[PDB]
This record gives structure tokens, C-alpha cells and sequence, in this order.
């Protein structure tokens, strides 16, 4: 019944919609950081940190 | 941890900085209604006596 | 044209340009380090590319501080301003150039278009949005150049490309053909 | 046409491309490893097939490394591109091979089709889809090359097998007649 419902091509489908799904919440979390990290600037200097 | 170091202790020194603020024009405010409920209190006084 | 309006828009332009010309340097430094690091591997041609952003960005925060020494300078002489009904020589530029680069920078300053209104709505000889944009022909020149939008030189990008690796101890052998012509 | 649309859509391909070039430069180190213990038994023209995904993938991160830079070049210069109409000499080259590739890496980068939907919805002198086609005899040759979907030349196959082998010392005896000519 499962091998049925669940088979290869099914599978291997629904692996690389996985995948790509979380690449693209890869390059969300990299543009929503570089955001998140240019509101802040005048709190956190570069300088000082150095 | 240098980054986030940094970011408080600028963050603690501008809470501090907003706060004698705010404290400033709390103790205003406190000032003119005590004003406000003596300014009433004769002005009601400035009634009765006329 | 209403003058207090005009007023208050000028301080909400100066504050939000030294907000923004403080975190664009912030954001400029943090950039020279990410081309200082391009610049560390093979990739060339895409640090020249990055360095045009940093360029360009440099060229708009001198902008944004000629923009805010004009609109202090017409706030210092507001009451010139509302005394006479056309403006005078010591104003001309201010004047001009605020009208002129307000469409340029709308999008980072959004107040800088209402100032522009009001310095529209105030004037008729060779006023108006159509005659505000043909008598244009008078802003600094300077202020022009920072915001043009134009492909910068190949020998300035040489350049600062030279300054950032010297700095960031990264060694970097600029293009001949631009670096000696 | 919109152009905000634009930048962020071509901001996203940007980030897209890095992270594919990243993790595909990873891949490409473990299926390497893969191609040396194939090398390591017997099977010597199975090895050659997969050499052959080796060589494609690394064809195509040259490529995306080729699109990430034209992509910051048009953000670099996003005003020129609103300012005109027709887009200048500089611009040339960014726009046909972002139009000619779009549909070749339609499937590793969705926002790169509307980056090309966007550039082709700008422009009417031999634009639109048909004439998009026709006008693309102007891309960059090299990344149609790593783009080009043709068997890779045997000799180069031999070639990316004996510095393999060569580096995970394993044996292996090329092929002489292609080895040779």
C-alpha cells in the first residue's frame, strides 16, 4: 500500500522540492541577515568591534 | 560576542540617555498638574469668596 | 504654498540625510572589507564592479552633505524667504538644487519632495513643474556630477582598487591599458 | 515594465547564484572523490561518464560565476538603465546573455526568467520574445561555450582523468588514440 502511495518517483520528487525549497529559504536567510544587520550599524561599529 | 558587547553597551548608554529624557518631561508634566489642581482650587476659592 | 510646512520638511531632510550619509560610511567600510576579501582570491572584474557601488555610494553621501549644507542655509535665511516673492541671488542655488536633485533622491529621502513642492508652488517666473525643470539650468555643477549616473572612469576604479589592496595588504596588479592611459 | 522588480529579482539571482556555485563546487569535490574510487577498480569508461558530469558542472558554475558578475554590473548601473530608453554599449552585453541564458538556467535559477522577462518588456528594437531570439547574436561567446550542450572533447575527458588519478593516487592508462591526436 505505502510503495503504492509513496514510490520512487514520488519520492525523488518530493526530495528535490525539499531540497530546493530550503535552498531558496538558504538565500532568504542570507538576504533577510544582511537586512537585519543594516538596520543596526550605528549600535555596533565595525571600528569599536575591531 | 564583540558585536553584541558592543550593541549593548551603546544601546544601554542611548535607554539611559532616553530615559533622563523621558524622566525630564514626566517631571514636567507632574509639575503642571499639581499646577492645574491648585490653579482649580482657587480659581473655586476666587468663586466662593466673591 | 504654505511657509511652516516648508520648514519643518527642511529639519526632517537634514536629520534623515546625516542618518543616512553616517550609515551609508558604516556600510561603505563594511563593503571595502567584502572587496578588500574579492580582491584577496582571483576574482578582478567583480571587484571593479563592487567598487562602482562603493563609488557611487561615496559620490551620493558627498551629495546628501552639499543637499544638507543647502537646506541649513535656506532655513537660515527662512525669513528672506517668506519677505520677498522672488528669490534672491543668495539663494538661487539652494533653490535651484533642491528642485533639481529632488526626483534624484525621492526614493532615500522622501521629504526632499515635498520641499521641492513648496519651492515650486512658491514661484511662477520660470516656475512650475514644466518651467521649474527648463529654468534647472543653474544648480552646482559639482552637486550634478556626485549624482550623475554615469559609468565612472576606468582610471578612478583602477585607483581605488590600488588604495583598498595596499590597505587591506592584498597584492593586485591594476589593468595596464586604463592604469597608464 | 517595472523596475524595482528588476533590482530585487536580480539582488535574488545574485544570492541564488552564490549559493549554487557554492554547494556545487562541494558536490563537485565529492563525486570527484567518487571518479577516483571508480578509477581505483577496473571501470575505466564509466569513469569517462562520469568525468563528463564533472566537466558540465563545473562549466556551469564558470557560467553562473560569469551571470552573477553581468547581473551586479546592470545593479551598478540601475539608473542608466532607467534614465534611457535604449540601452548604451555598456549595458549591451549584460542584457543579451541575460536574455539568451535565462531559458538555460531557467530550472537552477527561477527569478533569472523574470530578470529576462523584465529586460525584454523594457525594449522594442528587436525585443519581445521572437525578436528577444532573434537579436541574440551579441552574447558573450564564452559563456555560450559553458552554456553549450555538446559532448565535451574526448582528449579533455583524458586529460581531467590522468590529473584526477594523478592526485588520488590511483593508476590509470589513457586512452592513447585520443590521448595522442
Amino acid at each position: 500500500a505505502t510503495l503504492k502511495t509513496m514510490n520512487l518517483e514520488k519520492i525523488s520528487a518530493l526530495m528535490d522540492k525539499f531540497e530546493h525549497q530550503f535552498e531558496t529559504l538558504d538565500v532568504q536567510t542570507q538576504q533577510m541577515e544582511d537586512t537585519m544587520s543594516s538596520t543596526t550599524t550605528l549600535t555596533t561599529p565595525q571600528n569599536q568591534v575591531d | 560576542h564583540a558585536e553584541n558587547a558592543i550593541r549593548q553597551k551603546n544601546q544601554a548608554v542611548n535607554f539611559l540617555r532616553m530615559s533622563a529624557r523621558v524622566d525630564a518631561v514626566a517631571a514636567r508634566v507632574q509639575t503642571a498638574v499639581t499646577m492645574g489642581k491648585v490653579t482649580k482650587s482657587m480659581a473655586g476659592v476666587v468663586k466662593s469668596m466673591d | 504654498f504654505k511657509a511652516e510646512r516648508l520648514r519643518v520638511n527642511l529639519r526632517l531632510v537634514i536629520n534623515r540625510l546625516k542618518l543616512l550619509e553616517k550609515k551609508k560610511t558604516e556600510l561603505a567600510q563594511k563593503a571595502r572589507k567584502e572587496i578588500a576579501d574579492y580582491l584577496a582570491a582571483g576574482k578582478d572584474e567583480r571587484a571593479r564592479i563592487r567598487v562602482e557601488h562603493i563609488i557611487r555610494e561615496d559620490y551620493l553621501v558627498e551629495a546628501m552633505e552639499i543637499l544638507e549644507l543647502y537646506c541649513d542655509l535656506l532655513l537660515a535665511r527662512f525669513g528672506l524667504i517668506q519677505s520677498m516673492k522672488e528669490l534672491d541671488s543668495g539663494l538661487a542655488e539652494s533653490v535651484s538644487t533642491l528642485i533639481w536633485a529632488a526626483p534624484r533622491l525621492q526614493s532615500e529621502v522622501a521629504e526632499l519632495k515635498i520641499v521641492a513642492d513648496q519651492l515650486c508652488a512658491k514661484y511662477s517666473k520660470e516656475y512650475g513643474k514644466l518651467c521649474r525643470t527648463n529654468q534647472i539650468g543653474t544648480v552646482n555643477d559639482r552637486l550634478m556630477h556626485k549624482l550623475s549616473v554615469e559609468a565612472p572612469p576606468k582610471i578612478l576604479v583602477e585607483r581605488y582598487l590600488i588604495e583598498i589592496a595596499k590597505n587591506y595588504n592584498v597584492p593586485y596588479e591594476p589593468d595596464s591599458v586604463v592604469m597608464a592611459e
